[PDB]
């Protein structure tokens, strides 16, 4: 019946792999192997992932909010992807903010033109 | 040109760009004008002056701990609040959260010398 | 799985072409790749996440049918839940077991006439609740600092003057709206709550 | 009038056109087998007693 | 921000806009200026004075 994919740090770096099952709940699963590190999420059951409670920002996502990296004695961990950092107003209805400095800055922006251009002899 | 379109030319307010040539593409150098410092003031809608309303015609009315200024919007350069940096409009009875200061006159120390 | 169906004979054959497979699933996985993109360049617009404000005085402009609604299990605002529950989706999640599609075989499930096919439909990253803080970041930001947000740092303002503002902009004297100030607010709320029916 | 042939015309009109490729022709065969001089025994596969 | 561009953020004349999120999509709430009652007038491109 389906739903597996592999969770991979690069094997430049190590082999260790965790192994996302699609359609297994985990809560004789239906996966290949367990060995713990078994987390639950609505994208399937994560095996070989370690959960951490911190959020992070997201480098290898997996999905349904669920994204993981290789971090340290390294491993594969699993967390809830932050959404950006938290900031504040405080609104009023008697006072502005008004800019009394100002810094100048230059950013770049790339974008594609072309593509290559091919010729095929079918014979 | 110099484009309104916001984050278009990039983020902040857009000055000016130049282009670099890239293989198959191309690359935008975009300057921009960004607000950095800052300070919290407080403020009102329209100045009451002699019974009538006055607002700002390019700016805002800001007050620091004890006198009111009129400002430029994106930059904190304040100024007497004038009858040359305000128009009339109405009255002091319609304006929510009208503040009363003067509003000076520079023709009559002209008539009184 | 779509093409032998486990059929092993099938398979050793199938292998005389493999790459065209291959190629297949190329292309669908830069298909999903872009779904995710797609979402975060039209939502994740602002890294700054600013809070819903209380609920103050904003001068006559009630904002409650745009804003989150803090005593449903998901904080959408009542526009909001009234969008999710007209649009209706194949599924609920993304999880469906084996002994489910086994049990319920009278039932002709046709989400489970897919996935023994070969056929299976991936979880989104960002969920809902995700789309819907990004949301809310924008409208408070907006709401508390007009466009300043978005520019740069933002630059907290009275709602009225940021509405003077808008006004301007338009080529209509900013003492148009205070002297009618109650009057616009009305005909905004007004209008709001038009659109939820 | 490869060009011509390509696009069923008898009329070009101004521009490039891709010309299929350039070819060559072999001039002569080379034939290599193994240097045998022994006959297969037909004789004893399809004669034997 | 306040966008000039004619009918792109709604008809009539744009103030501002509220994002509100859908399924698979967004909704945006555009929030316009519209004139209402008017009068005619007789009109000139200048006045003569001295
Ligand atoms: C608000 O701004 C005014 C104007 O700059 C400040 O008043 C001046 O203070 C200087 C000393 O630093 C005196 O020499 C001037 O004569 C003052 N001007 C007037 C009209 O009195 C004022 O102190 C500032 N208020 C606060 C709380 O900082
Ligand atoms: C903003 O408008 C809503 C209506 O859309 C107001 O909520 C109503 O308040 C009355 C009086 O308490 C209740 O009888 C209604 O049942 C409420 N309706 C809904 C949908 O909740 C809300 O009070 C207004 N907000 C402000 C700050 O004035
Ligand atoms: C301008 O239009 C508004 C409507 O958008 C008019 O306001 C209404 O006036 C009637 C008659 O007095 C009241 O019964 C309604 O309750 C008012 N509506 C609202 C939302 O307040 C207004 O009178 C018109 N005005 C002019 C030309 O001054
Ligand atoms: C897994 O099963 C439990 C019931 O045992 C249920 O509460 C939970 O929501 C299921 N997990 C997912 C991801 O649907
Ligand atoms: C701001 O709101 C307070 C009540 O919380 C009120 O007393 C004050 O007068 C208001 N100021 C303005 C400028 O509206
Ligand atoms: C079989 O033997 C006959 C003579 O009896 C001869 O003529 C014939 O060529 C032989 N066949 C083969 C395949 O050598």
């Amino acid at each position: 019946f389906g739903g597996v994919s592999v969770i991979t740090p690069g094997t430049n770096t190590s082999n260790q792999v965790a192994v996302l099952y699609q359609d297994v709940n985990c809560t004789t699963w239906r996966v290949y192997s367990t060995g713990s590190n078994v987390f639950q999420t609505r994208a399937g059951c994560l095996i070989g992932a370690e959960h951490v409670n911190n959020s992070y920002e997201c480098d290898i996502p997996i999905g349904a909010g669920i994204c993981a990296s290789y971090q340290t004695s390294q491993s594969i961990i699993a967390y809830t992807m932050s959404l950006g950092a938290e900031n504040s107003c405080a609104y009023s209805n008697n006072s502005i903010a008004i800019p009394t400095n100002f810094t100048i800055s230059v950013t770049t922006e790339i974008l594609p033109v072309s593509m290559t251009k091919t010729s095929v002899d079918c014979t | 040109g110099q484009s309104k379109r916001v984050d278009f030319c990039g983020k902040g307010y857009h000055l000016m760009s130049f282009p670099q040539s890239a293989p198959h593409g191309v690359v935008f150098l975009h300057v921009t004008y960004v607000p950095a410092q800052e300070k919290n003031f407080t403020t009102a809608p329209a100045i009451c002056h002699d019974g009538k309303a006055h607002f700002p015609r390019e700016g805002v009315f800001v007050s620091n701990g004890t006198h009111w200024f009129v400002t430029q919007r994106n930059f904190y350069e304040p100024q007497i609040i004038t009858t040359d940096n305000t128009f009339v409009s109405g009255n002091c009875d319609v304006v929510i959260g009208i503040v009363n200061n003067t509003v000076y006159d520079p023709l009559q120390p002209e008539l009184d010398s | 799985m779509y093409i032998c169906g486990d059929s092993t004979e099938c398979s050793n054959l199938l292998l005389q072409y493999g790459s065209f497979c291959t190629q297949l699933n190329r292309a669908l996985t830069g298909i999903a790749v872009e779904q995710d993109k797609n979402t975060q360049e039209v939502f994740a617009q602002v890294k700054q996440i600013y809070k819903t404000p209380p609920i103050k005085d904003f001068g006559g402009f009630n904002f409650s049918q745009i804003l989150p609604d803090p005593s449903k299990p998901s904080k959408r605002s009542p526009i909001e839940d009234l969008l999710f529950n007209k649009v209706t989706l194949a599924d609920a999640g993304f999880i469906k077991q084996y002994g489910d599609c086994l049990g319920d075989i009278a039932a002709r499930d046709l989400i489970c006439a897919q996935k023994f096919n070969g056929l299976t439909v991936l979880p989104p990253l960002l969920t809902d609740e995700m789309i819907a803080q990004y949301t809310s970041a924008l409208l408070a930001g907006t709401i508390c600092s007009g466009w300043t947000f978005g520019a740069g740092p933002a630059l907290q303002i009275p709602f009225p003057m940021q509405m003077a503002y808008r006004f301007n902009g338009i080529g209509v004297t900013q003492n148009v709206l205070y002297e009618n100030q109650k009057l616009i607010a009305n005909q905004f709320n007004s209008a709001i709550g038009k659109i939820q029916d | 009038s490869e060009t011509k042939c390509t696009l069923k015309s008898f009329t070009v009109e101004k521009g490039i056109y891709q010309t299929s490729n350039f070819r060559v022709q072999p001039t002569e065969s080379i034939v290599r087998f193994p240097n045998i001089t022994n006959l297969c025994p037909f004789g004893e596969v399809f004669n034997a007693t």
